[PDB]
């Protein structure tokens, strides 16, 4: 009837697939993973209609429909979710059928069919009637058609069997439309019309009678009955009900790693609740015997990454043999991060401890809640609890206020070169015995440290002066050279002058300052680095305007010199220096009197802008070479190698010798009116920092302005009175944009336009044009042009074109005409262009007169 | 909380033996 | 050696790794 | 047949010259120093009234120490012209040290050091001393010896390198047969004469210094007979027992012994009671008995010669600090090779350049009768940086009590110290993890190694096979012998790791434990030590080595040498610059250039142009309106992976002209590879070309053998500069113009207009644009636009107007734009008649 | 170490890996 | 042959024993 | 032994009247 | 008392000295 099967994971060797047969219900999960070529599957799986868990298929290919696979699918309860989802379907390249036609109930959480290229017909379902309705966001369909098609693929029964759905269709390819349950059924139901009882869940089967029965029933099962919840003594478990020591043969896998089921509370649970544990005979639940739960782990080898990850949530490790770090690869920082996450959560080593070969490990601190070591069987016929040699880059033991009580044996420590040993007498404390101290025999004294930088002091340095570009470090702290005098408050003394290399400074930028020192891994390469200066003042150089700035110093000595001094990181930022050039500037001319220009500040500003500054400068109108005339056409280490061979060479030669363009000046709001008081030559305005748009206003008709912009920032106060100001800078370099106005109309009309006759005696009539130059024009008269008509149909109206160089001298230009009555108008035309022409004047021309009537 | 390559490999560098631990 | 695979370029690389399979959960 | 020296020698003894300059009257009459000459202390040496022309040598070393005032020390030497170093200072025979006001050497008449080297060191006014070839003066092999430090610098000309003392004077190289020996650049002398000679008025030749010895002043090979050989010379016995040497702060007679002047009896025998001579020791071996104490210099070591016995509680403690070191194991021999016990502990510690315990040479027993350091131990070996190897093959040393210590000697690999083991009282099997750091030492040094031979099998361009062809044995099938190497268990050798990077010197060193040394592209294992490398850059030396990866239980290691190789050229990349600029209709001047990297050799660009169709005058345009996430994924196999343009076959040589033979359509040209610029030339007028430069590179027999499997390309990509040839003026010159009145009785005149459409205008012809200006003043030209296709099917048009001389022009207007008007055509208009006439 | 080449690439390290040809 | 690393080990990364297997 | 000014002061920590047995002269 | 090594200890003898410093054959 209902024969289950527990979780399956389904493999390439396509005899894996076989594993699903005779089981209508997954007990767990379903992965189908990596099948590289599924074609070999002969078979079909329509026995299996139920997951209690959730499905994956994960790049298979040789794979086409997952009708082929489990096509009765039915009800995904989602007892669990994969991450939300209940379905993931994702990159089945060759997935060109979702043909789960029969899959009704999704019963929680979410459904991510995607990038599977081949499969179309995705969107085509109303995933959303599959769900339950809390769920609806939780559907996505990515990347399922990169370049099959430009919507070529088509639904049964529509033209590019159903009734048309939200507008369109709903479809499972090209053969099949999504199967319905009435409003007030909830895909239980397997027909459009009538759907099955309220107690199913995804569908009933209706004998050849009338008797119906579920496919999968929804609140229990058990015996195939139908059940609202499971009678005593039989316990719960997603979907069937099980005996008391029956949920002890199920499991369930999590974290890819197996739980057994614990029948509590009348269900099987994986865990017993928080604050409850797994009870000896593995079959029941108990509270915490201590109030917390504690996961006890066996003690063992962690050789690599790979290894340590399995005692993750491990609190107590156990057995007769000790835990043993030995990370012999190299591996750098990550080290730490793995060893973290396996073996944070120990509180007490039962083995004792050792460390060794180790050579990423900086430090024990990944062991966060360590506090016993208990050394139940200590190594070396228990002489030794705590174990560590060898380990090239250690050089720090447990953290910041971290207590760890050794009961048994003592600890041993050797060819730790970067453990020094001061550090190590931190653990003096912590041993039973309370010892005063360790032997030469445990803790080596050779052994550790010698290349750490131990008994390090505290150097004071002082930021003593700064720039915009550069900065001066002192180190103020009295190292002393040579031996002291008695008296003296040398905080450290070299005791030979040449054994000290002189100061290393380091520093970074750091807008957050929330830097810290360099480690000793050259990875860590944040800092730059200073040649070994000897003075202990450094001008740093090249810096970048105000910015935050750390540093810290070092002493660097010879490497047999045991004295050593290290300031903590100090913060500073540079001067504001000159602010970068505004950006952006564009003017567009308006009309003949007002300009907008825009820009934007896009180049980052030093300290805080207080000004941007916008002057235009009237350029000189235009002018045109009228010898080029043109009436045709106006219109518009060895510090330790070299080093001591230098002090044993020196100490063997005196034992021998011895024997018995407008300066920022400028920048100031202005108006210039030009004499005519009709509009400005500059204009000049010291906007608020927030704006960046500017109207003009008043400008001067058809002539090209210069503009400036200028972002200033404010004056430091050693700069407004220390500098005088003198190197200013506190302003921005500018481009010279410009624009060219507009035209002003009409303003090239002539006016005082006059045509008359003189009267000297004459044949042909001698028509005197008169005018006054524009008082205004659009800049310098090219020519007039004079336009006449005879008041006739079948006249065109002449032009003449009279350059201006000719009609003042003229006083009035002189036409020759005959009989007729003319139209007459004019325009000038600059060299902006052609003007618009007057009204027409008129003249009557009288005839040539004859005496022979 | 898993181990697995998209941890051992992706979020950091690794050496090749470390796949090779996932193979059949 | 410096593998930084991700995504598709780790599963091309573990099916670079072996030529038979992976997965082996509760088997 | 023999040769007197130079002058006669006036011997002085080992001079000091201290604080006065009085006292360099010690120098006076001096022709050789018969030990050291040490100058210092004199604060002042401006009142040196004297140089010394007579110093020809020095038997031992020159110090000239804090010496200042004193600007050259050619003031002192004019003719200083050997040191032989017949005892040298720490091993150096030169030492010129804080002198500061010594801004010149002036040694120009030096032509010899003969042992030791030179420390010319803080003198911060000194100059040129960079300049000089001291490998030069120097003796044969102890080129490591010279050292030049806070020197000032002022911060032939031979093979291109000034080596002159200072702005005047040279110094003279010699030619290979005489180094150190010549007079003069071109002059060789006599084998016999060392440090040169001098040649007289007449031809006779006399040496500067004998290469061995001298009698009568007559050098010769070796001393006649009844005369003993003193460094410079032969003495008399009655002399030798008078002459001294001074050492270790103590003066030393001469004894006349074996044909020398020997300041201590050689191995077997004692000073004789009166001192004259020597003995044998009792039972012919001596027993000298010496204090352990800190040997901090190879001065130092000097005091322990002829020692046997090391004795006193203190740990005799070598801590030589020496670097490179060339003299460190011959000064250490001559110190303590004569040691057969050392009754306390020996500890050596933070040495430098020493290599080797190989110096003592007699060292039988460590008897560590007190030990030390909580009397714990007894060969206590700590931070050095250069020992690699402790005693003589075959040698032992016993120790009868306490441990060895050896740590933090990066160069000394733990297998060398494993031979130690049958040397400990206990005979153990292994040191206790107290005893000897094994990460500590030997992890810079190549330690139990063998050598893999790498043979490259194949060259690509982007590829490239290794293969290990030295053997390897896993186990032992069949009992195997000549293995070459051979891993004991299956599971320890993990298999060949190979290095590759690019490297264009083919010298880089290999990949240290340095965890950010990551020069080297590094592969995975691979157990057949065959590997295929990819992603190669073509044409690029690739540098690479292999070495065994075995587990850290497994102590072999195998490692080839560094070898190189030479990618194939493959492709060359797209060409740069190539901009084309119209100089006349016809021509164009294309320019480029070829900065990105060629991948090979470029034999010859190819060049070509390809005439595209003249634009089209769209109906759209008016012809004279408009005149011219990953988290999933991610998290998805978390849960999965549970642990367990056309190409080279158109390129050739090409020309196709037009139908009417006026213009290329195409023209393509093969050119020199120095070649950088082409001007077309006989091309269309107004027309757009396509142009594209593509290199091409030397073809290789198998890259052509190999490309007749895989149609490989030789040249490279296109990247088609288009651009239209200029205007032809004159070309769009409408021609044939007529105009014409027809007699049709209009009250208005028809006049007519015609033209030839022009003979080949620049592109298409939009628009005809007729004009007419009566030829009266007061009158101006007019326009009128007419489509260009509404003319040429009509070959004529009607223009209206009244009485007049009308001039006529018309002009085209092509895309290319306006071309010129026409001569000026006319028409004489008569007025209709008025019928009252 | 998973090799990876497409095209005249692949081609240029068959000709690599194979000293002794592969058929067409 | 040029068709088994196009459709096979160019869409995917070649172990250096499936290159090798290409050469005759 | 001793014999020098870097063996008596220096690591032998020499008293002033001991440094001066040098400049006697 | 004192410890000059190396340039202190030039510098004290130099410095606390007359230029009596006379040593060898003397």
């Amino acid at each position: 009837n209902v024969k289950p099967c527990k979780s399956m994971d389904i493999r390439n060797m396509v005899s894996h697939f076989n594993q699903l047969e005779n089981c209508t219900v997954i007990e767990g999960f379903l992965l189908i993973d990596l099948i590289n070529d599924a074609s070999p599957l002969n078979r079909s799986f329509p026995k299996l209609t139920e997951v209690t868990d959730y499905i994956i298929i994960y790049r298979v290919t040789g794979l086409h429909s997952l009708s082929k696979i489990f096509p009765n699918l039915s009800v995904i309860r989602g007892n669990k979710l994969f991450d939300g989802y209940a379905l993931v379907v994702y990159s089945n390249f060759d997935l060109m059928d979702l043909g789960l036609h029969k899959l009704r109930s999704i019963t929680r959480g979410g459904v991510r069919i995607e990038k599977n290229h081949k499969l179309c017909y995705d969107r085509t379902i109303d995933w959303l009637e599959i769900l339950a309705e809390n769920e609806t966001q939780l559907v996505v369909l990515t990347e399922n058609g990169k370049e099959k098609e430009c919507r070529l693929s088509k639904c049964p029964g529509e033209i590019r069997s159903c009734q048309l759905h939200n507008n369109r269709r709903l479809c499972w390819n090209s053969k099949l439309c999504q199967t319905k349950c009435p409003e007030k059924c909830r895909n239980n139901c397997i027909d459009e019309h009538t759907c099955c009882s309220q107690d199913c869940l995804g569908g009933c089967v209706i004998d050849k009678n009338g008797n119906e029965s579920c496919i999968s029933c929804r609140n229990v099962s058990f015996n195939n009955i139908c059940m609202d919840s499971c009678p005593k003594g039989y316990y719960q478990f997603d979907s069937r009900c099980v005996t008391a020591n029956e949920c002890i043969t199920l499991t369930k896998f999590e974290t890819n790693s197996v739980y057994s089921g614990i029948p509590y509370n009348g269900q099987c649970i994986t865990h017993c609740p928080t604050g409850y544990q797994k009870s000896e005979n593995k079959r029941m639940c108990e509270p915490c015997p201590g109030g917390k739960c504690d996961k006890e782990c066996s003690s063992g080898l962690i050789d690599s990454l790979e290894r340590a990850r399995e005692f993750h949530g491990c609190t107590i490790i156990t057995g007769t043999e000790p835990l043993t770090i030995s990370i012999k690869r190299e591996s750098g920082a990550h080290v730490m991060d793995e060893l973290k996450y396996g073996l944070a959560a120990v509180h007490k080593i039962q083995s004792s401890l050792m460390v060794h070969l180790t050579y990423g490990l900086k430090s024990l601190k990944f062991f966060q809640s360590l506090t016993e070591i208990s050394g139940d069987p200590p190594m070396d016929a228990d002489k030794y609890a705590l174990y560590v040699l060898d380990n090239r880059d250690l050089d720090e033991l447990w953290g910041p206020n971290q207590t760890v009580f050794i009961r048994k044996g003592g600890v041993f420590f050797h060819f730790n070169p970067k453990l020094c040993v001061s550090t190590i007498n931190q653990l003096l404390p912590m041993l039973a015995s309370k010892p005063k101290f360790f032997e030469k025999s445990d803790v080596g004294a050779d052994s550790n440290g010698n290349r750490g930088s131990c008994g390090t002091a505290v150097l004071n340095v002082t930021l003593q002066s700064v720039g915009a570009n550069s900065a001066m470090l002192n180190v103020t702290t009295k190292v002393e050279i040579g031996e002291p005098q008695k008296p003296s408050n040398a905080t450290i003394v070299f005791k030979d002058p040449r054994a000290f290399i002189g100061f290393v400074f380091y520093h970074m930028i750091d807008p957050y300052g929330n830097s810290t020192k360099s480690s000793d891994d050259p990875c860590d390469d944040r800092w730059k680095v200073s040649s070994p200066e000897k003075s202990g003042v450094m001008v740093l150089s090249n810096l970048i305007p105000y910015t935050n700035y750390s540093y810290y110093v070092r002493t660097m000595a010879i490497s047999s010199e045991l004295t050593n001094a290290e300031s903590d990181v100090k913060n500073f930022r540079t001067n504001p220096g000159r602010p970068s050039k505004v950006t952006e500037v564009v003017a567009t001319a308006i009309s003949d009197s007002k300009i907008n220009v825009t820009w934007s500040y896009l180049d980052k500003p030093y300290g805080v802008l207080t000004r941007y500054f916008i002057k235009a400068k009237l350029i000189n109108r235009p002018t045109r070479n009228n010898n080029r005339d043109y009436c045709t056409e106006p219109l518009v280490e060895y510090d330790d190698r070299k080093v001591q061979a230098g002090m044993e060479f020196e100490n063997a030669l005196q034992n021998f010798i011895f024997v018995p363009k407008d300066d920022e000046n400028t920048y100031k709001d202005e108006e210039d009116l030009s004499s005519n008081k009709q509009f400005y030559e500059v204009f000049a305005k010291e906007l608020p920092p927030n704006q960046t748009h500017f109207v003009f206003e008043k400008l001067r008709h058809f002539t090209r302005y210069a503009i400036f912009v200028v972002a200033c920032r404010e004056e430091i106060p050693s700069e407004k009175l220390r500098d005088t100001s003198f190197k200013k800078s506190l302003c921005s370099d500018y481009d010279t944009v410009f624009q060219t106005t507009k035209r002003k109309k009409f303003a090239d009309i002539v006016m005082d336009l006059k045509v008359d006759l003189e009267h000297a005696n004459n044949t042909e009539s001698p028509v005197r044009v008169r005018w006054t130059p524009p008082v205004d024009p659009n800049g310098e008269i090219v020519t007039y042009e004079v336009a006449y008509k005879l008041q006739k149909p079948d006249q065109v109206e002449e032009k003449k074109c009279i350059p201006a160089a000719d009609f003042n001298q003229t006083a009035g230009y002189l036409i020759k005409l005959n009989e007729g009555l003319y139209s007459f108008r004019v325009r000038a035309n600059s060299i902006a262009g052609y003007g618009d022409f007057t009204e027409v004047e008129h003249i009557k021309v009288e005839p040539p007169p004859s005496y022979a009537k | 909380d898993f181990r697995g390559v998209v941890d051992s490999c992706c979020r950091n560098s690794c050496s090749f033996s470390t796949l090779r631990a996932y193979c059949d | 050696n410096s593998l930084r695979a991700c995504g598709p370029a780790l599963m091309d690389m573990l099916r670079v790794a072996c030529p038979n399979g992976f997965n082996s959960m509760f088997a």
